[PDB]
């Protein structure tokens, strides 16, 4: 039932934990600049990135 | 972003769908809905999401 990544997320391994949710902040700041009809698209990939970065502190 | 974050963001919504974050993995599931090759990984977080709500 559980990922590999809840696990890995969980305490497990802190330097992983802190690089993928250092890129999910990243990526998110570069649609948002990119969000200054195409942004329904792009509000939709920051609204993915965003919810990720939810569920990270949700179960680590 | 790149396909390999994409897939990180899948497995989290997977994961998402256990811990009744039904909401984020939705918006993750959306915007993978958004490529073809996703197709199948879209459909089983989806899926696990009804199936735990």
């Amino acid at each position: 039932m559980m990922t590999n990544l809840e696990t890995r997320l969980s305490g497990a391994d802190p330097v992983f934990a802190r690089e993928l949710h250092a890129q999910l902040v990243q990526a998110l700041g570069d649609v948002k600049r990119r969000l200054l009809q195409q942004y329904q698209q792009w509000q939709q990939e920051a609204d993915a990135i965003e919810a990720g970065l939810n569920i990270i502190e949700k179960i680590k | 972003m790149n396909v390999q974050l994409k897939k990180q963001l899948a497995e989290l919504a997977l994961a998402g769908t256990g811990h009744h974050c039904h909401q984020e993995a939705a918006s993750i599931a959306d915007w993978l809905a958004q490529e073809e090759c996703m197709a199948e990984c879209v459909t089983l977080i989806r899926l696990s999401s009804l199936m735990n709500q």
